[PDB]
């Protein structure tokens, strides 16, 4: 069940899709992979599975070196991103195909399929072939086929993508439970930021075949190790203002906002390898921007976009001397036009800072719920 | 399930097919004419002036009262021959499909030293002019015959065994169809624990059913109609295939055209049946809903 | 290794094999030796392949021409009939079954082309070929036509071509001179020129094959045709009142059709040559013997004088023997392989107008003579 | 799952049969069949033995058949090309020597014999037809070689003449009796009716020479041409003649002879052109039909489907001859129809190009169902949603075919088109039956025609052309036209 | 082009999959279809497409009947749920395929492909076959194939499912950028709430065949017609409580909790509804609602808290901004705003909310 990767590399001739990747997944640990579309998430899974060849490096599942083991003998099961359902067999036959190859009893097979089909709301669809199913039903068939098989390593490749919000919740809890009932290793790939946050005992960020950062869910949200990671976790994206260093203290850095007024602000952020004058990049999340009336540092501009979400309102503002729009989030339904003058408060204790090479300056303000 | 259109396109095709059919059926309707014409004439009117049933009666076993009074019994067991043609072709085809299919699986899903050499070796070595082959085959089955008598000369076993040599093409054919089925279906199988054989039998074959029917049809036809090998190997009249047997109707100066044409029509029958049965295996969209992409 | 102390016989599926088995059943009743008669497809090709390695039948029945090939390959034993026996058969049949002036098979039946005619359309058939054009016009006026035969295959056209002096290979005194070919000489030329003339005057059609001529006669569309004894049973079903007579003469000299003598040869590898000799000589080649095979399927003309003298009471067989006696024995030399293609293609060119008669045969001969050289 | 030890019992019992059947083949004399059977089984058992040759377990059962009924005959064919195997030289040396040693000549007189029961013993009588003298022997016992002295007699023997049944039963014992006349003549049983002075024509020497008892000529084995010849060589050679390895003589002969080379290239063009056009046509005709028939809007499809493959169901031999009947120039229903409408009679057999056309119509007629049946299955592999996608890109029937259906079919169909080209290239039969290679290529020393394929023009040299049936030449050419179609598969 | 359905129905033998549905979609209108996995979104979308037969009812595109018209002639284009890419053709060739069919202009193609390849960030992959791509890369190739074709009526089936949250933003925008530039009708199936709320002029909520409600994004959020619509629009789900004297312009109910408090609601055995986002902290409101914490979900931007109230079998989901340090088992209280409460009948229909929202 313990899956470990050391200096794992995958090349497609000259194109490198995974470079020197190192991970350590302990038994019963829920590890969630995230990264941009086409960065190598599935490639990592398919190497763990044994459906792709590892170019160089070692793969250890159960402390056994599995580089050259056939797929069957790996103790690994996978919900394929492309489903790969047997299109000649019913939902039932699909979900029971794994145990039919084991020496399973008919009453064992029929009992644990009717149970796992009930939690995925597939009760009624049990006789249909994949042709006679919806996209989200086929996806659920794929999830079920693996839950029935109950392997030492659960690999789940974007398994919830094609389900409604309300169901995507109901599946999340059943997977959450199964991880705590079996106590077995699950590697779970998703784009859904909420899933990444809730299900993960630990999250891995990928970036063009490179491990960007590993850590707890709150550990990445609050403390990205660089610019890329900061821009990837949390939707909407984190706003980025180009700033200049004016003064440095060991415990903090003072910077200058690019507006006409050349306002200055002290940020609780390490000054390790930061020179006065040099150009940084100030990160601040839409959630963290304050209302103007109760702030020391104010930024003002013109509203470009307003998106009414019901629960909240999202307001994109063009603030002079910055090319990019600042995205701001407000609780409740807010009545704003396009072109209205809008001002937002910027809180120094919640500002991230990144060097010219993109690396973050460790935030020294202790945020709640971080070990 | 899909919404269909101008239905003049159906009308124009229905007509251009009907005319095509008539044109290609006409040479065959000429044969049915010969088998119904009295005496033995290779050429006459399409609906013969003098229609006889004597040719079809002698093929079917019935005795014929001729002009002078005497009843002619059937000279040959034409029907038995047809039964022999079926056993030999049928079993042979089962054998060809079975061999070429497993052989194909390895060429398409497995990797081993000299794969391209053998596949291109198969294609090339079968395309050799088989002119002095009969002189070689007789020598094999003559020898083989004393060690295993079941597959020697004058045995249906020997004939079937000889036909199991021509799989080269069929291997290419099934290798091909295999490759258009998504890999991830057999990967999913493998991860469910299935051995390569189980993946081959439970996942891949059922989806390759149409091409297998094709290979079976193409074998059957080849073997019903085959004359040289089978005529060389079989010696007892009651073991003759319908192809081999109807050679009796062909002589130095004349052919018994009527008897021969009736035999020629019967050999089309088992093919028509087998072709018709294979249809339930010739379905579209067997992969439908399997793989997203 | 041919099984000792029994006789395996091969004969073609259109001969009376059930009758031959009846004679072999009489042989078994007298000698204890069991006889078995087979009729395998392409036995003419199957036999050499088996007789080479010491197998095959004890006796084989095929037209004599093929035996000069087998004998050369060393597949046939040299038979030894006494003068008394040799006098029972027509002497010219013995000339057919010689290799290197040594007898290699027993003549059984005689087969050759005759002149078949409709008695209703034509009560008196012409003795001469020259009578045809005059006879055609008076028939064409009644809608019908005079003569239709297979022009495409030279076996059928050769009688006329060789009536004046044409010949396959010069038979000196028992040996075919393979250098001397006569399809070029004034005789073969005069025949073919007359043949093309019949097509030019539109009495005959240049692209008339066997199948077409046969159908024309059985439907009464033509008054007379050229065909062998095999074709008779067809005309009998049509209920046509017909007769079989001698072939017309060209320039006074008789038509010289190819003679096909059906022969029985002994396998050189047989441990039963004596048993086979006795069966052939004393059991088959008898009035009683040939009757059993002929009763099954008619042998046509036979080599045995005595049975032939009885069969001739049916005018049809007597015509067959008559023409074969006046005709040319088919050479049993391998050099015929070249002859067949070259002369077939020669008549094709002359009949179609692709080549004149003179050059078409001159070409054909150069092909035969230089294929027989190289 | 069955027993794990059950596999080694199956492997041991097969490793028994092999070894037992191998040793049993080594005895009496089947050696070539033993070297090949060991290697095949060794490979076969080793493959199924260790769990690392897994891939070869699927390929081997297939390849076995191919090696045995495809490669083996190919090898034999090549092997024969190095020899003079033919009508003239068909026998092995042993078989040709054997045949010459059975040859016998009549040296003495000829006496009709009878057999006569003398109590439990036998008595032999002879009758000289030419002098009217009769001869009779003492009472003798059967079995083994014995010599009987015959006395001139006037009397009849006391026993009653024996059956042909009894003569036949005792024929073996009879054939060893050397009867000796009063004048002192050796005479033996030549037939069931006669005793004669038959003696062998040849006698085997020792150093390996055959001398003739009638003439006195000595003959020696000439292993260059493969005949016995007089002696140092004279000018007379004896038949049969035996098969002898002649190195390259039949391969070179194709390169040697100017004459068999004049129409070569011009034929080679027609054969290639003929084949391509057929392949192109059959595939095209077969593919459209396949598409038309699986089209679900059509409501008679199951009938059309069946009727369309019928040209392949009726054996081709009779079909081809019927086509020879229809295409007749003056008669024949094709030019009957073409005379009413249009009002022209095409010269299907006479004119080279219209014949070449006829031949292609017929070849297309015979071969289209094959390609159709292939595309019938092959098409079922194209998923339906690909045509749902083209509907959303606004493609029609014709556009679907050329952008999707056809490109998807060519890749699998390719090796079935290459093979079809190889088959029709050697399509000896269709030509022979229909046109016979006609019409004539005027002025060909060795005969050729305009519709002749390369294999047709060849086997008329090797099997016709008057020189017997030279198989050694036929195998030499076959090997050459395979090397050409090999260098064509490039 | 304008597109409308009229009493439209579809059946597989006798299993009803779309029940007498009615929709009027005007030209240049962006409409999104929402519904639970397996209700009939693709089935409906495909019936418009011509890929699926229509049993009964009428379909009009550009004011002419389309029921018996073949798909290729209806003037529509589609991004399939399952991509349905061409396997023999490259990325470039897949996209450019639609144009090459409708009058290929060699230059105009290369330009329009490169333009659309740039926004979908596919430019560096144009020579690849589909097999050599990621799940999301394939999906974007499918999107491109339609956008390059510029169909009269765009049909999009969950086209942003396998895209990362960041690139998903960039695609929403570029689809709006195509919507206003063309003014062409778009029917858009999606599971994402943000995509539904931002893109749509009109949202269609589907439920097991039938049309559950049609309206504006905010209109369905504030005013859902029945029980189902409330629990579908807005994630996490709206909470439901079973309630039991009525005024002229408002309706009063009783809470099924131990204290048995009574509260008046500004509306027309009942069911009460309250969203997690609407619930307040404890001391602020008048109606206090307290229970035991069950599950705490730390999302980063917010904390989502599950509460079990005595005698209430269903968990009450509460949302509160920022990272809130609260643990399982702890006792929690939340405020219940009566003006922000929904009421639902025994059958399901909602008693129209009378409070006017922004
Ligand atoms: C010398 C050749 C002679 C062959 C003629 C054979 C004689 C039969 C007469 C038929 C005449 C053809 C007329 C075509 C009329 C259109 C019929 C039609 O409209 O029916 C179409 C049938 O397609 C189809 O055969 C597609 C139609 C194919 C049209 C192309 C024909 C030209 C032939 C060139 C092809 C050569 C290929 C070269 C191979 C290397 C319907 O297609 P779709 O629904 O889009 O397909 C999708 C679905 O089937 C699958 O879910
Ligand atoms: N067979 C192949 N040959 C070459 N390159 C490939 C192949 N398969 C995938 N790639 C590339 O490898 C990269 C990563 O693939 P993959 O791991 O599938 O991406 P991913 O992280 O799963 N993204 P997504 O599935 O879209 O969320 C992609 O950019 C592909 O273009
Ligand atoms: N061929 C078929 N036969 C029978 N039922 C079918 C068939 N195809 C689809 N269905 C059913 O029709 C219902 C709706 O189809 P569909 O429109 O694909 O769902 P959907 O709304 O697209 N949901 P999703 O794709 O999961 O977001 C599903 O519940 C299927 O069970
Ligand atoms: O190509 C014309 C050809 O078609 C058929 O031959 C087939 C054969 O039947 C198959 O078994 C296989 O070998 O392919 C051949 C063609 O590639 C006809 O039988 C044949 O007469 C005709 O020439
Ligand atoms: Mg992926
Ligand atoms: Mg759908």
């Amino acid at each position: 069940a313990s899956v470990q990767l050391q200096n794992v590399t995958k090349a497609w001739g000259e194109v490198v899709v995974s470079k020197d990747i190192n991970l350590d997944i302990h038994e019963g640990e829920f590890v969630v992979f995230v990264g941009p579309s086409g960065c190598g998430k599935s490639t990592l899974l398919r190497m763990i599975a044994g459906l792709e060849t590892i170019t160089s490096g070692d793969l250890f599942i159960g402390e056994k070196r599995m580089n050259d083991t056939p797929p069957a003998e790996r103790g690994v099961g996978m919900v394929f991103q492309s489903y790969a359902l047997y299109p000649h067999l019913s939902v039932a036959e699909n979900m029971s195909f794994g145990l039919k190859l084991a020496g399973a009893k008919k009453e064992v097979i029929n009992q644990r399929v009717n149970q796992v089909a009930e939690v995925l709301q597939l009760a009624h669809l049990l006789d249909r072939k994949p042709k006679a199913l919806s996209g989200g039903q086929r996806q659920r068939v794929a999830i079920g086929r693996t839950l029935v098989a109950e392997p030492s390593v659960f690999l789940l490749d974007e398994p919830l993508s094609n389900l409604d919000a309300a169901l995507r919740v109901q599946m999340r809890i059943e997977i959450s439970r199964l991880h705590k009932r079996l106590g077995r290793t699950m590697i779970y790939v998703t784009h859904d930021q909420v899933e990444a946050m809730t299900l993960a005992d630990k999250i891995v960020v990928l970036d063009a075949g490179r491990v960007a950062q590993v850590g707890k869910p709150l550990e990445l949200y609050h403390y990205p190790a660089d610019r890329f990671v900061a821009g990837f976790i949390g939707s909407p994206k984190m706003n980025f203002l180009p700033v200049k260093v004016t003064a440095t203290a060991i415990d903090q850095v003072q910077v200058e906002l690019p507006m006409p007024n050349r306002q200055q602000v002290w940020l609780p952020v390490e000054s390790r390898d930061v020179q006065v004058g040099a150009n940084m990049s100030l990160g601040i999340r839409p959630e963290h921007l304050l209302p103007s009336d109760i702030a020391d540092v104010i930024l003002e501009g013109e509203v470009q976009v307003v998106e009414q979400l019901g629960n909240e309102t999202q307001i994109h503002i063009q603030i002079p001397s910055i090319r990019q729009n600042l995205v701001y989030r407000q609780n409740d339904v807010v009545l704003v036009e396009e072109g209205a003058t809008f001002a937002i408060g910027l809180p120094p204790e919640r500002c991230h800072l990144f060097r010219e090479d993109g690396t973050a300056c460790r935030r020294l303000h202790k945020e709640p719920g971080v070990a | 399930a899909m919404v269909q259109p101008q239905k003049a396109r159906l009308f124009i095709t229905h007509l251009l097919l009907l005319l095509f059919i008539a044109a290609i059926m006409f040479p065959l309707l000429m044969v049915v004419a010969i088998s119904l014409r009295q005496g033995n004439f290779a050429t006459g009117s399409l609906i013969p002036e003098q229609i006889s049933w004597d040719h079809w009666k002698l093929a079917l076993g019935f005795s014929v009262e001729q002009a002078d009074g005497r009843i002619t019994p059937p000279p040959f067991p034409v029907l038995l021959w047809l039964w022999n043609s079926v056993k030999v072709a049928g079993i042979s085809a089962i054998g060809i499909v079975a061999l070429s299919t497993t052989c194909a699986y390895a060429f398409a899903r497995m990797r081993f030293p000299g794969k391209a050499t053998l596949l291109k070796g198969m294609l090339i070595f079968q395309m050799f002019p088989a002119v002095l082959s009969l002189v070689a085959l007789y020598a094999l089955f003559d020898r083989l015959g004393e060690y295993i008598p079941f597959i020697g000369l004058n045995t249906h076993g020997g004939v079937i065994f000889a036909y199991l040599g021509g799989i080269a093409l069929h291997v290419w054919t099934i290798k091909g169809y295999f490759e258009t089925i998504d890999s991830s279906l057999e990967e999913a199988a493998a991860l469910d624990g299935a051995t390569p054989w189980q993946a081959f039998r439970l996942v891949l074959l059922p989806l390759s059913v149409p091409i297998l029917a094709v290979v079976f049809i193409l074998s059957f036809i080849a073997a019903i109609t085959e004359v040289p090998v089978a005529s060389l190997l079989l010696r007892d009249v009651n073991s003759y295939t319908l192809a081999v047997g109807m050679q009796q109707y062909l002589n130095p100066q004349n052919y018994l055209w009527g008897d021969f044409a009736a035999a020629a029509v019967m050999s089309a029958l088992p093919i028509t049946i087998v072709f018709l049965l294979a249809q339930r295996w010739l379905v579209n969209g067997l992969t439908a809903g399997g793989v997203k992409g | 290794k041919i099984e000792e102390g029994k006789l395996v016989i091969w004969i073609n599926g259109d001969k009376g094999y059930n009758g031959l088995a009846e004679v072999g059943k009489k042989f078994e009743k007298d000698t204890g030796i069991k006889v078995t008669v087979e009729h395998p497809d392409k036995l003419e090709e199957k036999f050499p392949q088996v007789a080479a390695t010491g197998d095959g039948p004890d006796i084989i029945f095929w037209a004599h021409d093929r035996f000069g090939g087998y004998a050369q390959s060393g597949l046939l034993a040299e038979i030894t009939p006494d003068k008394a026996f040799q006098d029972k058969l027509y002497p010219f049949t013995w000339d057919a079954v010689r290799y290197n002036g040594k007898l290699i098979a027993y003549p059984i039946a005689v087969e050759a082309l005759s002149l078949i005619y409709n008695k209703d359309l034509l009560p008196n058939p012409p003795k001469t070929w020259e009578e045809i054009p005059a006879l055609d016009k008076e028939l064409k006026a009644k809608g019908k036509s005079a003569l239709m035969f297979n022009l495409q295959e030279p076996y059928f056209t050769w009688p006329l071509i060789a009536a004046d002096g044409g010949y396959a290979f010069k038979y000196e005194n028992g040996k075919y001179d393979i250098k001397d070919v006569g399809v070029d000489n004034a005789g073969a030329k005069a025949g073919l020129t007359f043949l093309v003339d019949l097509i030019k005057n539109k009495h005959m059609n240049a692209d008339t094959d066997y199948s077409i001529a046969e159908a024309a006669f059985n439907k009464g569309e033509t008054a007379m045709t050229i065909n062998g004894p095999w074709a008779w049973s067809n005309i009998d079903t049509s209920k046509v009142n017909y007769g079989v007579t001698v072939l017309p003469t060209f320039k006074g000299q008789p038509s010289k059709p190819f003679v096909g003598v059906l022969s029985a040869g002994i396998n050189a590898a047989s441990p039963n040559k004596e048993l086979a000799k006795e069966f052939l000589e004393n059991y088959l080649l008898t009035d009683e013997g040939l009757e059993a095979v002929n009763k099954d399927k008619p042998l046509g003309a036979v080599a045995l004088k005595s049975y032939e003298e009885e069969l001739a009471k049916d005018p049809r067989i007597a015509a067959t023997m008559e023409n074969a006696q006046k005709g040319e024995i088919m050479p049993n030399i391998p050099q015929m392989s070249a002859f067949w293609y070259a002369v077939r293609t020669a008549v094709i060119n002359a009949a179609s107008g692709r080549q004149t008669v003179d050059e078409a045969l001159k070409d054909a001969q150069t092909r035969i003579t230089k294929a027989s050289a190289s | 799952w069955q027993s794990d030890a059950l596999k080694w019992s199956v492997l041991g019992l097969l490793g028994l049969l092999v070894g037992y059947l191998v040793v049993l083949m080594y005895a009496q004399g089947e050696y070539l069949f033993a070297i090949t059977t060991l290697i095949l089984s060794s490979a076969g058992l080793y493959i199924f033995a260790n769990r690392k040759a897994y891939a070869w377990r699927y390929v081997y059962p297939g390849m076995a058949g191919m090696g045995l009924f495809v490669l083996f005959p190919l090898v034999c064919t090549i092997a024969i090309a190095f020899t003079n195997y033919s009508s003239t030289n068909q026998l092995t040396f042993e078989r040709a020597q054997e045949v010459l040693l059975d040859r016998s000549w009549q040296a003495g007189k000829t006496y009709n014999f009878g057999l006569y029961p003398a109590g439990d013993e036998w008595q032999l009588a002879l009758s000289d037809g030419e002098t009217g003298k009769n001869y009779l022997s003492d009472a003798f016992k059967f079995g083994g070689e014995q010599k009987l002295q015959l006395k001139e007699t006037t009397a009849q023997p006391e026993g009653e003449r024996a059956n042909l049944r009894v003569i036949t039963q005792n024929r073996q014992a009879l054939s060893d009796i050397t009867a000796i006349l009063p004048d002192g003549n050796k005479v033996m049983m030549s037939s069931l009716r006669q005793f004669s002075g038959t003696q062998p024509l040849y006698t085997l020497d020792g150093d390996g020479t055959l001398t003739n008892n009638q003439s006195g000529v000595k003959y020696r084995p000439n292993n260059q041409i493969g005949f016995y010849q007089s002696i140092n060589w004279g000018d007379e050679k004896l038949s049969p003649g035996y098969t002898v390895t002649t190195g390259w003589k039949n391969f070179t002969r194709v390169f040697t002879d100017e004459g068999i080379q004049k129409p070569f290239l011009a034929i080679f063009v027609w054969t290639v052109v003929f084949s391509l056009i057929t392949v192109f046509l059959t595939v095209a005709v077969g593919m459209v039909l396949a598409c038309l028939v699986q089209w679900e809007a059509l409501r008679g499809k199951a009938v059309y489907r069946v009727l369309l493959i019928l040209p392949y169901a009726v054996p081709s031999f009779i079909s081809i001859l019927i086509f020879k009947g229809l295409f007749n120039q003056s008669f024949g229903e094709i030019n009957m129809m073409l005379s009413a409408l249009f009002g022209v009679k095409p010269a299907w057999f006479s004119d080279p190009t219209t014949a070449r056309t006829m031949l292609i119509i017929v070849n297309t007629w015979l071969g289209y169902p094959y390609m159709m049946i292939l595309c019938m299955g092959l098409l079922k592999a194209i998923p339906d949603d690909l045509y749902e996608a083209s509907a959303m890109d606004g493609a029609g029937p014709f556009q679907n075919f050329f952008k999707i259906t056809l490109p998807l079919l060519i890749k699998p169909l390719t090796p079935l088109m290459i093979a079809s080209f190889a088959f029709n290239f050697n399509n000896f039969v269709l030509i022979q039956l229909l046109t016979n290679g006609g019409p004539d290529r005027l002025g060909t020393t060795t005969p050729a025609g305009y519709t002749d394929l390369l294999v047709n023009y060849t086997y008329r040299i090797a099997f016709e052309g008057g020189g017997g049936q030279d198989f050694g030449l036929a195998a030499a050419i076959a090997t050459l036209i395979f090397l050409l179609v090999g260098a064509l598969a490039i």
